[PDB]
């Protein structure tokens, strides 16, 4: 069985903190790489950011360029993605998705993520 | 170049004789998606054919 | 009518198909006199694979 879960999400107040993880099933973080999606209501799912597999580096949308911090831990198969400097405008519903298949590099535009998340919504308010 | 078209016009350069950008072309951020088979860019820098 | 040496006539090959490597120094020009008498030049070369 393959599956996918998402947890953190939510409401915070503006200007506050947030924390975004999942997990997955039958596939390891380090062969295959992870990304992020979020979308709007009658929108076509967009990105935010991810991380390499090689774990070298890692990207971060237009929006929230240099704001973010992405870990990941190999010893219980979970991602961390820490949001900071958040604003109303970046409300939205995010996704946690695999990337097709274990090839090296970063894919964050196309629809290359075969399997996708639970969808978690994250609310900014003041 | 100014030349690009859809898919249906192939086309095939041989390049040979160079010093390449690998690091940059990684580096870049314009490129929006850079997945890569067989080789991790980061060791793909350092072996070549 | 230029009354000087020039070249007109290319018979080294007849197509040119599949290029894969290419070479070529600064453009330079070469005196083409018809002299006569004793060799003033001796080149050698040595080629290896």
């Amino acid at each position: 069985q393959v599956q996918l879960v998402e947890s953190g999400g939510g409401l915070v107040q503006a200007g506050g903190s947030l924390r975004l993880s999942c997990a997955v099933s039958g596939r390891t973080i380090s062969t295959f790489g992870m990304g992020w999606f979020r979308q709007a209501p009658g929108k076509e799912r967009e990105f935010v950011a991810t991380i390499t597999r090689d774990e070298d580096m890692l990207l971060y949308a237009d929006s929230v360029k240099g704001r973010f911090t992405i870990s990941r831990d190999t010893a219980k198969n979970m991602v961390f993605l820490q949001m900071n400097s958040l604003k109303i405008e970046d409300t939205a519903l995010y996704y946690c998705a695999v990337r097709r298949d274990s090839s090296w590099g970063y894919s964050r535009q196309s629809t290359e993520y075969d399997y996708w998340g639970q969808g978690t919504q994250v609310t900014v308010s003041s | 170049a100014t030349r690009f078209a859809s898919v249906y016009a192939w086309n095939r350069k041989r390049i040979s004789n160079c010093v390449a950008d690998y690091s940059v072309l990684y580096n870049s951020a314009s490129f929006s998606t850079f997945k890569c088979y067989g080789v991790s860019p980061t060791k793909l820098n350092d072996l070549c054919f | 009518n230029n009354k000087s040496w020039m070249e007109s006539e290319f018979r080294v090959y007849s197509s040119a198909n599949n290029c894969t490597f290419e070479y070529v120094s600064q453009p330079f020009l070469m005196d083409l006199e018809g002299k006569q008498g004793n060799f003033k030049n001796l080149r050698e070369f040595v080629f290896k694979n």
